[PDB]
């Protein structure tokens, strides 16, 4: 499709059939077929995890700021007490995933081999490409075109992007994203990363 | 009806056997001798897990302590056992001993004379006075509950075991009865992170 | 200048350049921190 | 606290030593006129001995009997950073060297004479190679999940 940088020549590997292709691979991860199914599925779940996680730290902060709901920042959640041990959950959340990722790795290992119900042996998932399920994960059932998929994986790069600028402009400044930019705001030219520290 | 949907089984697993379920990640069956001798050591261990875990609900469900005070009176000099909250007139550790040497020596040893592969796993004969393995078409559904209850058996003994290294000197009753006093405080939790 | 950069790619050349710069930065990073016995950072 | 060692930052014998090396050298700047070059070196001299010796305190090492910090490689989650933290730093960095060194060699291996590649290097392919390794951890273990880093 597109070049990441005019003047270069894309990888042969990369012919632009998968979803949000620009032949961006300086380091050549990707030279194995094998190697490049298993980073695609990562690029997808990584991500998809990390759009949740990016909306989850970020609209709290600004929902609290306008006034509506008063929250603790997504560093002080961990401090906060709730209505169990963080223990429990932590080993509830551990075998939930357990068995959730265990089903996705066999799933991704034999492709269309996993989607029968285990318990109701009618309900089943109806066949399709590996790591876009489908079916009942998709219950207004939109439209799989690949202008979705190259949305999805802009905003997904998007998120990962947004994440690792939030955990370390937190590191280097202990105040909020929202109050960091609300702080560059109030002045553009002495507010910046080399004008303070 | 295998262990891991999606995973091949193994080529000696074929799930004639009953209770066979193609489950060998580290493929020790290859050799078909070591095969039987593992389900003749399997069969024996789940029925004595089995024979063993009532033994330790019904005492301390009573007002009898556990199945650890009950073993601490060897350790006392000239201790004496008791029975039901009588003290048995005969319990001191040599005569004990000598006579559960005798008679469990015995027992084996008579078990083990047996040739045929299949008569040791299910003996036969005067073992069952009541006769439920005439009929042949409900043994299979038979010898499949045994072998699931002993798994289950064996389960249950290494569960007991773990509970009372976690907690020395407390049992399996008093820890559920714990467990349920706030289901949301007393779990795994505390023990697997200080 | 072809024959001139063969002579100049030679492994003794490259070699006494890559170990001038790696004793340069070493010495570098020895000057603006003076001693340090274990790592602070973290 | 651990193998009976006291803190670095309350034993006595590492205050004793830093006023010993700071009178040394204060012994030899008197003999200097007080604005001559000799003399700011030596108060460089005596700024850096400060230096160190409060730092070392502030690091939170552990002195021994005698006076000297003692390294502890046991393990211990106050001491991440004595063997640990910059171990396994070492590691990142020597496992680079040794992989972009194999990848070259592969890349020689095509040629009918390799042996004039090796005893003269060439600077175009071993520059595309050299910043390869900064994800070696990655590239090696799907190579070792593929299977094509052992000879056959
Ligand atoms: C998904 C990734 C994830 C990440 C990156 C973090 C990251 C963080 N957590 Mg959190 N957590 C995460 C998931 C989870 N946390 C917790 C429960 C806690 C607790 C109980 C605490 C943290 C704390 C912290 C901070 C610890 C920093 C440090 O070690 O010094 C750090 C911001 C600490 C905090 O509140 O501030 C330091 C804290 O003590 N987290 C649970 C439940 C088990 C999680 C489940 O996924
Ligand atoms: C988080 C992990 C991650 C992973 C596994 C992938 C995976 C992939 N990417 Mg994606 N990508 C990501 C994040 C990720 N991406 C981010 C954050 C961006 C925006 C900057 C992009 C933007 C992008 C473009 C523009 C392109 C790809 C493409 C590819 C494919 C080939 C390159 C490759 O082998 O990467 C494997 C990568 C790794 C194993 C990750 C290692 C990360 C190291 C440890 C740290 C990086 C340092 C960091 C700054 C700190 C592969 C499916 C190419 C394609 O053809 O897609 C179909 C392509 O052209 N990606
Ligand atoms: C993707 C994972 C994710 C995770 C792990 C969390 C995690 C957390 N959220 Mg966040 N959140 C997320 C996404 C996520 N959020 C999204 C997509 C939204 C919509 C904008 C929110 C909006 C939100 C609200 C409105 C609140 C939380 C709060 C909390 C905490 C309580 C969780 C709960 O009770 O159930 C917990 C630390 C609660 C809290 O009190 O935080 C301290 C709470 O008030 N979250
Ligand atoms: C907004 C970004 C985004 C986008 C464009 C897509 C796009 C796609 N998804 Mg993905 N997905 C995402 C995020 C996203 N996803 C996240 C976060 C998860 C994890 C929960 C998944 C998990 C997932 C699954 C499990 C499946 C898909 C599938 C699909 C396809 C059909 C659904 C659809 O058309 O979405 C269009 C999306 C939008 C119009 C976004 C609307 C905005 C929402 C309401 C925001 C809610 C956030 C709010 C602030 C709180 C399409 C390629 C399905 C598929 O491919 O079937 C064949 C399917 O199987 N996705
Ligand atoms: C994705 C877009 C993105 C956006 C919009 C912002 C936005 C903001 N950043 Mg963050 N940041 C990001 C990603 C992003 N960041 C990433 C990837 C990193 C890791 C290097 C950082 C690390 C970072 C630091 C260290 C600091 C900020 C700060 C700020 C603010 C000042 C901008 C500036 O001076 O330099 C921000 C830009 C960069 C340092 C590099 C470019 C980031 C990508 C490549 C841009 C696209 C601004 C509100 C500054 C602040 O505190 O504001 C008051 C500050 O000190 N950011
Ligand atoms: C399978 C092996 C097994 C073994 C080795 C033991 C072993 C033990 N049992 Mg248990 N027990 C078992 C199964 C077993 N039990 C079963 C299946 C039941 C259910 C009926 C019980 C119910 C039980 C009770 C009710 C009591 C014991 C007691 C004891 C101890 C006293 C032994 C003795 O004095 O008997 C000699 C008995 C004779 C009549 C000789 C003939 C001894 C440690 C005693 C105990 O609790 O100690 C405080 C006791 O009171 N057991
Ligand atoms: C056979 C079924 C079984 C059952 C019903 C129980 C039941 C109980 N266990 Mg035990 N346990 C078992 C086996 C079992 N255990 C095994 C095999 C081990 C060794 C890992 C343990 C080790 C253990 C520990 C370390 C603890 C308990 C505790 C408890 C109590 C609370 C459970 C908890 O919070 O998380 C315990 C979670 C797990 C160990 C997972 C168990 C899941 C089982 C094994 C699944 C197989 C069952 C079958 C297929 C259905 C509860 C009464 C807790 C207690 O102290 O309560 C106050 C406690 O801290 N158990
Ligand atoms: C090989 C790499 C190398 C690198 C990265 C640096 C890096 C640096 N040098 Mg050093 N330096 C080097 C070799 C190197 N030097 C050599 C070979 C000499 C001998 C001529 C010097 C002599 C030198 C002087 C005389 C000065 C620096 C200064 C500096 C700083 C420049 C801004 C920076 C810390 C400057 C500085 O920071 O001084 C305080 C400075 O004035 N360097
Ligand atoms: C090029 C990379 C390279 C690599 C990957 C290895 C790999 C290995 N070495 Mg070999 N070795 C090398 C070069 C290399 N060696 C050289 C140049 C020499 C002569 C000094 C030796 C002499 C040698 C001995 C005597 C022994 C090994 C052994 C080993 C094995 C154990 C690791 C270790 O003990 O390191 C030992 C490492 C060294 C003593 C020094 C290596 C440092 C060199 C200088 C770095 C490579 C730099 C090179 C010039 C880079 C050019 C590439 C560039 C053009 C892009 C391991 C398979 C040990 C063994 O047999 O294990 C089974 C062992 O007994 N090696
Ligand atoms: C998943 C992710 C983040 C997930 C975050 C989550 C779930 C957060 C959850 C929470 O916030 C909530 C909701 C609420 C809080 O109370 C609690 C926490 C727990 C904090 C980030 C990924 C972040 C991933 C990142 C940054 C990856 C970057 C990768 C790059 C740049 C790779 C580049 C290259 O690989 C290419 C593409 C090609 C090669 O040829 C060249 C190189 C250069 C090697």
């Amino acid at each position: 499709k597109g070049e990441w940088l005019p003047g270069l020549a894309s990888p042969d590997y990369l012919t632009g059939s998968l979803a949000g292709d620009n032949g961006f691979d300086p380091l050549g991860l990707a030279e194995d077929p094998e190697n490049l199914k298993w980073f695609v599925q990562a690029e997808l779940v990584h991500g998809r995890w990390a759009m949740l996680g990016v909306a989850g730290m970020l609209l709290p902060e600004v929902f609290t700021k306008i006034g509506i709901i008063n929250v603790p920042e997504w560093y002080d959640a961990g401090k906060e007490q709730y209505f169990a041990s963080s223990s429990t959950l932590f080993v509830i959340e551990f075998i939930l995933f357990h068995y959730v990722e265990i089903r996705r790795w066999q799933d991704i290992k034999n492709p269309g081999s996993v989607n029968q119900d285990p318990i109701f042996k009618q309900y089943s998932l109806p066949k399709g490409e590996v790591g876009y399920p489908g079916g009942i994960f998709n219950p207004l059932n939109f439209a799989p075109t690949q202008e979705a998929k190259e949305k999805e994986l802009a905003n997904g790069r998007l998120a990962m992007l947004a994440f690792l600028g939030f955990v370390v402009q937190h590191n280097v400044t202990g105040k909020g994203p929202f109050e960091n930019l609300l702080q560059h705001l109030s002045d553009p030219w002495h507010n910046t990363i080399v004008q303070t520290f | 009806a295998h262990w891991m949907p999606g995973e091949p089984r193994p080529a000696y697993l074929d799930g004639s056997a009953p209770g066979d379920f193609g489950f060998d990640p580290l493929g020790l069956g290859e050799v078909p001798a070591n095969l039987e001798r593992y389900k003749e050591s399997e069969l024996i261990h789940c029925r004595w897990a089995m024979l063993a875990v009532p033994g330790i609900l019904v005492p301390e469900a009573l007002g009898y302590g556990n199945w650890v005070k009950a073993q601490e009176w060897a350790a006392l000099p000239g201790g004496q056992a008791t029975y039901l909250g009588n003290p048995v007139p005969w319990g001191t550790l040599p005569t004990i001993l000598a006579i559960e040497f005798l008679a469990i020596a015995f027992v084996e040893h008579q078990r083990s004379m047996e040739k045929d592969p299949e008569k040791k796993k299910y003996p036969g004969g005067a073992f069952d006075p009541l006769g439920y393995s005439k009929d042949p078409k409900k043994l299979e559904e038979l010898k499949v509950k045994e072998i699931k209850n002993g798994r289950l058996a064996l389960l249950a003994f290494v569960g007991f075991c773990v509970q009372q290294s976690a907690y020395p000197g407390t049992g399996p009753l008093e820890n559920l009865a714990t467990h349920l006093a706030d289901p949301w405080h007393n779990n795994i939790g505390d023990i697997v992170i200080p | 200048m072809r024959d001139l950069k063969t002579y100049l790619s030679v492994a003794p050349v490259i070699s006494t350049l890559w170990f001038a710069a790696l004793a340069g930065l070493l010495i570098e990073i020895n000057r603006l921190f003076p001693d340090a016995l274990i790592f602070p950072f973290f | 606290d651990i193998s009976g060692l006291t803190p670095c930052k309350d034993s006595k014998q590492f205050a004793k030593r830093e006023k010993q090396q700071i009178k040394k050298l204060e012994s030899s700047l008197k003999l200097y006129a007080p604005e001559s070059a000799p003399a700011l070196a030596l108060n460089a001299q005596i700024e850096k001995t400060k230096r160190r010796f409060d730092n070392y305190g502030k690091y939170g090492l552990l002195c021994g009997s005698d006076g000297l910090p003692h390294l502890i490689v046991n393990g211990d989650q106050r001491h991440w950073g004595e063997f640990i933290t910059p171990g396994i730093l070492f590691l990142y960095i020597a496992g680079w060297i040794g992989w972009v060194g194999r990848s070259y060699l592969i890349a020689i291996s095509g040629e009918k004479k390799p042996a004039m590649k090796e005893i003269i290097i060439d600077v175009p392919l071993a520059s595309r190679i050299i910043f390869r390794g900064f994800i070696w951890p990655v590239a090696a273990y799907r190579e070792f999940l593929n299977g094509d880093l052992i000879a056959k």
